[PDB]
DNA sequence: TTAGAGAATTGGAGAGTGTGTTTTTTTTTTTTTTT
DNA sequence: CACACACTCTCCAATTCTCTAA
């Protein structure tokens, strides 16, 4: 009767297992930094982590569309801002 | 609609008897066919010649001790194509592990086995996939009954009598027959595909497609669960490395000039030899 | 003609940059690879160009998707 | 000016009407001009 | 004939929009 609706970026999907915990864990042990190397290589390595996170979290949409939708959701949906405030408060304790 | 008919063959009992024969037959080392399967597992042989004299002897032996058979030789000379699949399934069930240090330098099929198994296992715990023909590395054939010189061959054993191309009527279709004639035109060897190994650009999942139709249509639609749930609509790419091919040759057998009735013209019959 | 020569140099440079992605051989050469991405993924992306650099493989991963979004747009 | 309740429109799957094949010029006679 | 292709006919929910919201 009706086609299966396309999967969109729901709030629950943003907290997937291969998501925020994964990047928070691997930020300090995934990407190497060296100013001696050309800046293009460093920038590509930095964007590699986010690109793989987006693909293994949402292989339907591309890079730019995914980031645009995420930015619009963050500017619109206040739950993301609340979560960011909560993590900021937690980090402020140290 | 499709009607229904009653046929006294009972394929399940026949399959159980087939497994018993492959396990509990020893010609006058262990069982002959278990030894053959051991050789196959060692990659030193890829031709399971299922003799019918052996099956007849097995039936005769168990006739004296329970008659635990349903005339298999007379049940596969009537429909041999299905029993090729039955024998292959019985061999896969009773396939011994290798007993030799076989080099696995070219183990593309084994690599696909373990890779897909690991990919499935990393999500199966939630922290058949392979077609039966894809894993097989052997070809199964039937050796027809030899001369009986007994009351068993009471016009039976149609594979014992060498027919001519003219005597192959339309009611023999599906039977296991034998013909006598002179080959006239054998073609070159061509790789006939049995199962394709399409790989998707995304979603990582590869889907196989068994084909015996002389012509098929590529899938080109990532219907895998991840691709469908993400609606990526990925396309499929053939992988001849992971596909299964069988050598195919198309001979053509005529009939000898002594088998042609007066005033007639010799006939011919296409032969499809494939495998070993 | 001096600006002509300069424009030819510029277009030669951009064409040289273009051919850095094309394979040394024909398209049908069949360069297939698997990227051992995090989670031991065995995603398959084709192209002998991807065998040169991992970034090229990731870009081929990115542009493989056929889905695109809607970009809005507008003398008397 | 912000996070959130209301109208308004149209693209992506699918119902459906009509297509498009397989499909062939070998070999064998008969003629005609050169040979 | 019918299975596969190309495409007109047709149709609701996610995507945009501006009146009333905080
Ligand atoms: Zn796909």
């Amino acid at each position: 009767r009706k086609r299966r609706p396309q999967v969109k970026l729901t709030a629950e999907k943003l907290l997937s297992d291969k998501g925020l915990p994964y990047v928070l864990k691997n930020a300090h042990k995934r990407i190497r930094i060296s100013s001696k190397k050309n800046s293009y290589d460093n920038l590509s390595n930095i964007i590699q982590f986010y690109q793989l996170w987006a693909h293994e979290l949402f292989p339907k949409a591309k890079f730019k569309d995914f980031m645009k939708i995420c930015q619009t959701v963050g500017k619109t949906d206040p739950v993301l801002r609340e979560y960011r405030v909560s993590l900021f408060r937690d980090e402020m304790g140290m | 609609a499709l009607p229904s008919i009653q046929l006294p063959v009972d394929y399940n009992n026949l399959f159980n008897e087939i497994t018993d024969f492959l396990v509990t037959f020893k010609q006058d080392k262990g069982p002959k066919y278990m030894a053959m399967l051991q050789k196959v597992a060692n990659r030193e042989l890829n031709s399971v010649i299922i003799d019918l004299d052996d099956i007849l002897q097995y039936q005769n032996e168990k006739f004296l001790q329970g008659t635990q058979a349903d005339d298999l030789v007379s049940a596969i000379q009537q429909n041999a194509n299905h029993f090729t699949e039955l024998f292959c399934r019985a061999i896969d069930n009773n396939m011994p592990l290798p007993t030799k240090e076989i080099d696995y330098k070219d183990d593309v099929l084994d690599v696909i086995l373990n890779q897909r198994r690991l990919r499935n296992e990393r999500m199966l715990s939630d922290r058949e996939l392979f077609p039966p023909n894809l894993t097989r590395r052997y070809f199964l054939y039937f050796k027809p009954l030899s001369q009986n010189c007994a009351r068993r061959y009471r016009k039976k054993a149609i594979s014992s009598k060498p027919l001519s191309v003219r005597q192959i009527k339309g009611d023999f279709l599906g039977q296991l027959i034998t013909v006598r004639g002179i080959i006239t035109r054998v073609s070159d060897v061509k790789p006939a595909v049995e199962v394709i190994a399409y790989t998707c650009d995304q979603c990582g999942y590869e889907v196989f497609q068994e084909v015996n139709s002389r012509t098929f249509t590529p899938l080109s639609e990532c219907t895998s669960e991840e691709c469908s749930q993400n609606q990526t609509k990925g396309q499929l790419f053939m992988s001849t490395r992971a596909s299964k091919f069988s050598a195919f040759q198309e001979c053509k057998i005529q009939e000898l000039s002594q088998q042609v009735p007066v005033g007639h013209i010799p006939r011919s019959l296409n032969i499809h030899v494939n495998g070993t | 003609g001096f600006e002509l020569s300069k424009l030819l140099q510029k277009e030669h440079q951009m064409r040289k940059n273009v051919i850095k992605h094309t394979s040394a051989r024909h398209s049908r050469f069949g360069g297939l690879l698997s990227i051992q991405t995090p989670d031991k993924t065995r995603l398959t992306v084709s192209g002998s160009q991807a065998l040169v650099d991992e970034k090229i493989a990731l870009q081929k991963l990115d542009d493989s998707k056929k889905w695109n979004k809607r970009i809005i747009k507008k003398e008397g």
